[PDB]
């Protein structure tokens, strides 16, 4: 179901508005989504097929995924959708750590303001960070590469006379136009099978991508996870999807030890 | 003008009747008439409700037989609005065991070749 | 199969249970028992519970009010027990806790002595 | 590319080239493997600070 958030954004001193939808962009996309999105042949027979999913689509999951989270914790990934209060969902995920409950409520202003200075620092990481989403780049650039090489081929003659079928026809006649033609089928077809075979090849990467991402999704943002490193280094309290250009981003939020002191200690009493 | 013609249909156990959408051109150069980003989308009557997707067209636009064949906005689910405060939890007072199925391949063919 | 996971829909949708395997052509099914929530209603909660100068928290579960009388329950199953000194634990006084009400904790040794 | 097919004859490749960019095609994608073998280790080993 899309799931959306109250009217009154009131979760204790907790601030979701980089991740939340802006309602004054005519996309809808959240602060944080709509910078990583500014961020990141026709006439040869090669053409592009749109998505079956729109942006706009995309981020009305990701909203309903906001949404659930942040109003009903993890409940909503395993049944019904249960209200509960922010605050105690952490208490919650503190839990979830080892960490008493009683550590959230006593220091619910630290942590509440240590974590929304956290978001923004996102923010501006990204802004300021031009190799941020090179990944993402990473797969449109080789792309695009395969595709140029593969038009720039058409200008090569393979032992023709010439790389142009025009050329041939109106110059040499039948007995050896087929001779001519044939040198030029060779190559173009040869050219279209290397082109076809890397595509499957990098299809099965981004599969392979799509399907950690999945799981992430399933395990970081719809639940806790007590994966190791699986949603961040630290102590894994709760994750945030963000949709970009042919990608996700995730934003974890871990719990991390911070001022330690040495102590005596012994094994039993 | 060129471009690829995909026809769109219900199944032959059902119907004879097929859409046909040229993809990435504009209506008025293809000479029910439904222009989508995905192509000029003929024989297909288009509504403003919207369904679960049955034959995605694309770029939000899926087409089905229901008679017609029709071409609406799909839709991503029901709305549902949780009734968060600071103070209201709700708690289960029952429970239902559920069972479901997953399918996985596991092997093919072992074929070989002279 | 051979255990419980706590991986979010690795096992199936809901709570997993267990699972059974079977044979298939050139492939496995596996039938994921998973346990679904399934007649919520809604109460007044508390973060905490203030007693004698005291906060007082839940060791397992959660505090709920029916609109008169405050309860502990565990949290996937609604279950209200009385609170007590056994299923709470105290951490400091009331004056930093954000939401914290006032409610009798009831201590099982006092009526004994 | 060049030196496996040709070796030093400069009359193979003046032919080779007709061929257009299948040579860079095939140095592109044993580079791209190659820079992957050391993320590989990378990713397993370098996992602390
Ligand atoms: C949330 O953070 C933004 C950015 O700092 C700020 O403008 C906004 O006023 C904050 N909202 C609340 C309720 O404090
Ligand atoms: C603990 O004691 C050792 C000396 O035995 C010292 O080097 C170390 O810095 C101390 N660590 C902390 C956190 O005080
Ligand atoms: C074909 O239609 C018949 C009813 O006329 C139905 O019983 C059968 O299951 C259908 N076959 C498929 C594959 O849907
Ligand atoms: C072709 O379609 C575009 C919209 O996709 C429209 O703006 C344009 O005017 C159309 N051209 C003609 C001749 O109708
Ligand atoms: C759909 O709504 C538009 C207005 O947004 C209207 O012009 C059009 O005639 C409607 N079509 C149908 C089938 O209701
Ligand atoms: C729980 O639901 C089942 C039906 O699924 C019903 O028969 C049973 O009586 C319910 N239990 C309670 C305590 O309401
Ligand atoms: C809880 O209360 C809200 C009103 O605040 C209501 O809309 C919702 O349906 C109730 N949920 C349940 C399970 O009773
Ligand atoms: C709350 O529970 C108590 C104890 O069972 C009961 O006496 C009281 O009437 C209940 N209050 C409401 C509003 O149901
Ligand atoms: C809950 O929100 C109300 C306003 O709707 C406010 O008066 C009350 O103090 C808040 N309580 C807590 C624990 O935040
Ligand atoms: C809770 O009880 C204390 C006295 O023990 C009182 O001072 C305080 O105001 C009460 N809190 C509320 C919300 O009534």
């Amino acid at each position: 179901q899309i799931y959306k958030t109250p009217p009154i954004k009131d979760f204790g001193g907790f601030n979701f508005s980089q991740i939340l939808p802006d309602p004054s962009k005519p996309s809808k996309r959240s602060p944080i989504e709509d910078l990583l999105f500014n961020k990141v042949q026709k006439f040869n027979g090669l053409t592009v097929l749109p998505p079956l999913l729109t942006d706009e689509m995309i981020a009305q999951y990701t909203s309903a995924l906001l949404a659930g989270t942040i109003t009903s914790g993890w409940t909503f990934g395993a049944g019904p959708a249960l209200q509960i209060p922010f605050p105690m969902q952490m208490a919650y995920r503190f839990n979830g750590i080892g960490v008493t409950q009683n550590v959230l409520y006593e220091n619910q202003k630290l942590i509440a303001n240590q974590f929304n200075s956290a978001i923004g620092k996102i923010q501006d990481s990204l802004s300021s960070t031009p190799s941020a989403l090179g990944k993402l780049q990473d797969v449109v650039n080789q792309n695009a590469q395969a595709l140029n090489t593969l038009v720039k081929q058409l200008s090569s003659n393979f032992g023709a006379i010439s790389s142009v079928l025009n050329d041939i026809l109106s110059r040499l006649c039948p007995p050896e136009a087929e001779v001519q033609i044939d040198r030029l089928i060779t190559g173009r077809l040869q050219s279209l099978q290397t082109y076809v075979t890397q595509q499957l090849i990098r299809a099965a990467e981004i599969r392979a991508s799509a399907n950690l991402a999945a799981t992430k999704m399933s395990e970081c943002v719809l639940g806790q996870s007590k994966r190791v490193d699986f949603c961040g280094k630290g102590y894994h309290l709760m994750s945030f999807p963000q949709s970009a250009p042919h990608g996700v981003v995730f934003l974890h939020v871990t719990y991390v030890p911070a001022h330690e002191k040495n102590f005596t200690t012994a094994p039993a009493i | 003008s060129f471009g690829g013609v995909s026809v769109i249909t219900p199944g032959t156990n059902t119907s004879n009747q097929v859409a046909v959408l040229y993809q990435g051109v504009n209506c008025t150069e293809v000479p029910n008439v439904f222009q989508t980003r995905a192509g000029c989308l003929i024989g297909a009557e288009h509504v403003n409700n919207s369904y679960e997707c049955d034959i995605p067209i694309g770029a939000g636009i899926c087409a089905s037989y229901q008679q017609s064949i029709i071409a609406y906005t799909m839709s991503l689910g029901a709305e549902n609005s949780v009734a968060y405060s600071n103070n209201s939890i709700a708690i289960p007072t029952n429970f239902t065991i559920s069972v479901t199925t997953e399918i996985l391949p596991v092997s093919m063919t072992k074929t070989s070749v002279d | 199969v051979l255990g419980q996971s706590k991986r979010v829909d690795f096992c199936g949708k809901g709570y997993h249970l267990m699972s059974f395997p079977q044979s298939a052509p050139h492939g496995v099914v596996f039938l994921h028992v998973t346990y679904v929530p399934a007649h919520e209603k809604n109460f007044t909660t508390a973060p905490a519970i203030c007693h004698d100068g005291k906060a007082h928290f839940p060791r397992e579960g959660v505090f709920v009010s029916n609109g008169t009388h405050w309860f502990v329950t565990q949290r996937n199953f609604y279950e209200p027990q009385i609170i007590t000194t056994d299923n709470t634990f105290v951490s400091g006084n009331c004056d930093v806790v954000i939401g914290i009400v006032n409610n009798t904790v009831y201590d099982p040794l006092q009526p004994e002595l | 590319c060049t030196m496996y097919i040709c070796g030093d004859s400069t009359e193979c490749s003046n032919l080779l080239l007709q061929y257009g960019s299948f040579c860079t095609q095939l140095n592109r994608a044993l580079t791209g493997i190659a820079v992957e073998q050391d993320k590989n280790t990378q990713e397993v080993f370098a996992q602390v600070k």
